[PDB]
RNA sequence: GCGGCCCGCCGUAA
RNA sequence: CGCGAAGAACCUUACCUGGUCUUGACAUCCACGGAAGUUUUCAGAGAUGAGAAUGUGCCUUCGGGAACCGUGAGACAGGUGCUGCAUGGCUGUCGUCAGCUCGUGUUGUGAAAUGUUGGGUUAAGUCCCGCAACGAGCGCAACCCUUAUCCUUUGUUGCCAGCGGUCCGGCCGGGAACUCAAAGGAGACUGCCAGUGAUAAACUGGAGGAAGGUGGGGAUGACGUCAAGUCAUCAUGGCCCUUACGACCAGGGCUACACACGUGCUACAAUGGCGCAUACAAAGAGAAGCGACCUCGCGAGAGCAAGCGGACCUCAUAAAGUGCGUCGUAGUCCGGAUUGGAGUCUGCAACUCGACUCCAUGAAGUCGGAAUCGCUAGUAAUCGUGGAUCAGAAUGCCACGGU
């Protein structure tokens, strides 16, 4: 355990928070449960979308949620009738009214938890590791990015000590402040216990 | 100990057995399970079975005896020694 | 160290006095960083070996520290094999703190009442050559002294 | 006319007032030797004018707040020294030689984690 | 933990906030300076009668993810490795790391 | 009038600072006079946990959360004014309250 | 130029 | 080895004794009866059993959900059970040490080498010069926080130089000067001078300046090593229990005691103990909570009760220091452990097993063998203050100032 974690360090410099609201000592454990609730359903219920990163804001006396996705039509559906499903659902899990709203992502390449959540999703149908990342790491560096390091660790087939790969070009800085560093985990379950991925990727430096 | 001006603390549903057999008759010793009740003199002259864990173990009530609690006797750890 | 310490700090001198060595005296002597119980100290000891010598407050000081005051002393640096402690010479600041933590360190061990009276009672006898504190001077120049065979180094 | 100083130390701040008078060192509505304990603090405060116009041509009406005894004398002869400053453009060709123009800045250490003080560790007897 | 202590501790504040009311009144005359014997006795004889988890201080508060029973913070509700890891994360707003 | 305060907290200084200009021209646009918005004095508290699950005391962080505070205390409301801040007030983790 | 100071159970990452 | 544990009387609690249950204390299912209720009697250590009135109410679209209970069967739930040598995630350590590699090109049959070596410098694989090498990457440094000096802006609950009276309290009228408050800028870059140096790179001094040579202090931990630590925060691959290794209740234990180690607190005194009077901080906390003023108490506290969601009120009297008097080297008007009696307070409940108050008693101890560790300046040593966990409860932990 040594590396500090990049979105953290950043989060006064050049990273914004994801839950913006004020409150006083009596509801901060209140407003902390309700949004992990909230966050936890719109997970498992948007799994088959592509979804990246969930902001969630109080107006006074609301709440107001945007989600992140590359495939906005799925989620939007033919109609409004699913978001407003969703919406019916989010305002039960929580007094207040809600809204909904949608984000863009353009380049579906670059936001590391797609790529890593991806690369789980590939895995989980029995192919091998490498050429995994290997795809990834050239999609990514096509699409036009300064760097890019990805990582995978655990039992991969053998019943040996789990290993450890990962592959790397271009630019990673991590002990420079200035740098954009974007950064994402997740983990996939298969016959042999769980292995994990790492993506970091590097889109420019911020003066 | 308490303040003294709340009084002794008796666990009712032990008290509402000594009352019956202070009177009549019924000289066979209690059992019980409250080791944190006080020795009222009503109790005087009476036989009582206390728990300390694993079994009760009988007292026979005296005068001087009267305000320590039920658990005062009946010890809990077993020790002789090392040898 | 390995590297070198370029400064020195700076101390200011004494407020009744304007003497640099009576600041070291009383810095010497203060224990558990208070000073103003030091200072009320060396003022009466002064004091009263001024009153018991005759002289000003500062020639039975000079005095005192000129009775004790070391000239050579005995350092082990060693060449081939065995040790061979050797004489060596002494520069004026390394004499002048040796001697004032020789007195203090016979001051306090002294059963005379109050610390005042003690270091009065050993200031005096080391103007007048005799105590604890001159038999230290007096041992180091003799093992000192016992070693010149060695010195050439 | 009036002059105007601000000396500050450890934790303490000194507003400095001089005026052309003779002999004024009222502090905080008191006297300067009932204000400070008798120590060397009488002597720090008056050490930058026995050196230039020593005590004769001036009015020190003196307030000071916050630190403790040392802190609030270094302060107080900062601020007297700054104060002097803007009465004679050439005393700098002294006063800095005596070194009272520089502020000192040494303060507390924070306590760090793992230690008993700033620098003080637990210790160390593992075999 | 597992689950029968969450449940064990949700029975717990239920039968708590159900008997408050009386519970203050009982305290209240038990502890006046001018209740006579035989209505402070009967106080204190009654007071034992309810059921014994019901006091608010037989709770001990665990963090809302787990239950960890130890390293509890009331400013969050959340035990030190849940709160850490939102911290990084971004969950809590206005959360940094200090240096001064 | 008489004193009309507001009081503004966040955690950020950058909408506060965003939120006291509005506030402040738009009372000004309404007409009366208005003074200083005050920096008042910032709250800090610190947090330390240790990180490893099991062992290993000296392994902790430090967090922080400020609070920022600024004091309007617009005087004299002429006309209009009061209806003008109940219906331009629009901030999103900005808390504001009012007083008489 | 030369004072003295011994040992470390059996197998075992791919 | 003051480690998980930022807090053990019940609970927490996993452990022991005994009393109890079997689709279950916690979920999804299926079929009937059923607002959910609220008061209350008995048996019990309690779990739990018996009971009696209270109750049957919405949209009714006419049967369902709201509403939860009570039943019967079956899929199932439930395991702080074993394996950190099957794993993810998260930490320690070498070590804030200056190293660790790659692309192309050359050399060697090949493992490999070269670059990264050499001269001079630096805190530094930091930089110049040379050289079959020419360029890159992760590291170093810089960008972040705080502290030290000035300038603008704003001026209350914060401030008081000039003005006026004022009970003489910034108390009031006033002021916007100063302290301060929190936003924005300036500032240090070997910048300049002399000398040394391969006419480099740098290094010695000097000037100026609040600060001079990465100003001081943090946060940031490269490739890897130790089959290091954790299956008991959490998640997981394998096994293995299912009238029990699952679940409920009351008492007990985790606090035992011939002994042995680690980490601390108080002392053995005159640089001191006791009595009286006086003087200068910083940083935090507050609604099932901070709690003033008065009145009872020798005391811990009790009654009445203002203000405060807080630059306004409360916590909250800083202590070493400084002046007087005494004690006179004495196991002592040094030291306070143990024990008896009498109380306060929190809590259903202070026996095992809490914290404080009063009176009495007053132990070992006179500077510690062989050995052994911490510290380079506002630092060691010493003196006080706050906070979290928390009904209650620190000599520990994390922070703040004085000398």
């Amino acid at each position: 355990g040594q590396k500090v974690h990049p979105n953290g360090i950043r989060l006064g410099i050049v990273k914004p928070w994801n839950s913006t609201w004020f409150a006083n000592t009596k509801e901060f454990a209140d407003n902390l449960d309700s949004d992990f609730k909230v966050r936890q359903y719109l997970t498992k219920e948007l799994a088959k979308a592509s979804v990246s990163r969930i902001v969630i804001e109080r107006p006074a006396k609301s709440i107001r949620v945007t989600i992140h996705t590359a495939r906005p039509g799925i989620v939007i559906g033919k109609k409004g009738e699913d978001v407003e499903k969703l919406r019916k659902v989010v305002a039960d899990i929580a007094g207040v009214p809600a809204q909904i709203n949608i984000a863009e992502v353009r380049k579906p390449e670059l936001d590391a938890k797609l790529v890593a959540d991806s690369i789980t999703s590939q895995l989980e149908r029995r192919v091998m590791f490498r050429r995994a990342m290997k795809r990834a790491v050239q999609n990514a560096m096509r699409l036009g990015a300064k760097g890019i390091k990805v990582e995978v660790s655990g039992r991969l087939g053998g019943a040996e000590i789990a290993r450890t790969e990962w592959y790397r070009e271009g630019r990673v800085p991590l002990h420079t402040l200035r740098a954009d560093i974007d950064y994402n985990t997740s983990e996939a379950h298969t016959t042999y216990g769980v292995i994990g991925v790492k993506v970091w990727i590097f889109k420019g430096e911020i003066l | 100990p308490r303040s003294l001006k709340k009084g002794p603390f008796i666990d009712l549903h032990l008290l509402k057995k000594v009352e019956k057999a202070v009177e009549s008759g019924d000289k066979k010793p209690l059992r019980t399970w409250s080791r944190r009740s006080t020795i009222f003199p009503n109790m005087i002259g009476l036989t009582i079975a206390v728990h300390n864990g694993r079994q009760h173990v009988p007292v026979f009530v005296t005068d001087e005896m009267v305000g320590h609690k039920l658990g005062e006797f009946a010890p809990t750890r077993t020790y002789r020694g090392h040898a | 160290p390995r590297r070198r310490v370029i400064g020195q700090r700076k101390i200011l001198p004494d407020p009744k006095f304007g003497s640099e060595l009576l600041a070291k005296f009383v810095n010497i002597l203060m224990v558990d960083g208070k000073k103003s119980t030091a200072e009320s100290i060396v003022y009466s000891a002064l004091e009263t070996l001024a009153q018991r010598s005759g002289k000003s407050e500062l020639e039975a000081f000079e005095v005192a520290l000129e009775n004790v005051r070391p000239t050579v002393e005995v350092k082990s640096r060693r060449v081939g094999g065995s040790t061979y402690q050797v004489p060596v010479e002494v520069r004026p600041v390394r004499r002048n703190a040796l001697a004032m933590r020789w007195i203090v360190e016979a001051a306090r061990k002294r059963g005379d009442k109050s610390m005042a009276l003690r270091l009065a009672n050993e200031l005096s006898d080391a103007a007048e050559n005799k105590g604890t504190a001159v038999k230290k001077r007096e041992d180091v120049h003799r093992m000192a002294e016992a070693n010149k065979a060695f010195a050439h180094y | 006319n009036q002059y105007y100083g601000t000396g500050r130390r450890k934790s303490s701040a000194a507003r400095v007032f001089i005026k052309p008078g003779n002999g004024k060192i009222v502090i905080n509505q008191r006297s300067l030797e009932q204000y400070f304990g008798r120590e060397t603090a009488r002597m720090v405060v008056r050490q930058p004018l026995e050196l230039v116009d020593m005590v004769e041509k001036l009015d020190l009406y003196i307030t000071v707040k916050g630190g403790g005894i040392s802190g609030q004398a270094g302060a107080i002869r900062h601020g007297i020294t700054r104060a002097l400053m803007e009465y004679d453009e050439s005393l700098r060709s002294e006063l800095r030689k005596a070194g009272f123009v520089t502020r000192d800045a040494r303060q507390v250490e924070r306590k760090k984690v793992g230690l008993r003080k700033a620098r003080r560790r637990p210790q160390f007897s593992k075999r | 933990a597992k689950q029968s202590m969450k449940a064990r501790e949700v029975k717990r504040v239920a039968l708590a906030d159900k008997y408050f009311a009386k519970r203050a009144e009982l305290k209240a005359i038990i502890s006046d300076v001018n209740a006579s014997d035989e209505d402070r006795w009967n106080a204190v004889l009654k007071l034992q009668t309810l059921p014994r988890d019901s006091s608010p201080s037989r709770q001990r508060n665990r963090c809302r993810q787990t239950g960890r029973p130890h390293g509890f913070l009331r400013k969050f509700g959340l035990s030190r490795i849940k709160v850490r890891e939102a911290a990084m994360r971004g969950e809590i707003p206005g959360l940094k790391k200090a240096s001064w | 009038n008489q004193r009309i305060r507001i009081r503004l907290k966040a955690f950020d200084h950058r909408l506060i600072d965003q939120a006291t200009a509005e506030i402040v021209e738009t009372a000004k646009r309404t007409g009366a006079q208005v003074r200083g918005p005050i920096p008042l004095p910032t709250r800090k508290e610190r947090f330390t946990v240790l990180i490893s699950p099991h062992v290993n005391k000296d392994a902790r962080d430090q967090y922080e959360i400020r609070t920022h505070l600024r004091l309007v205390d617009i005087v004299e409301p002429t006309e209009k004014t009061v209806d003008a801040l109940m219906r331009l007030d629009l901030a999103a983790g900005v808390d504001v309250q009012i007083s008489l």
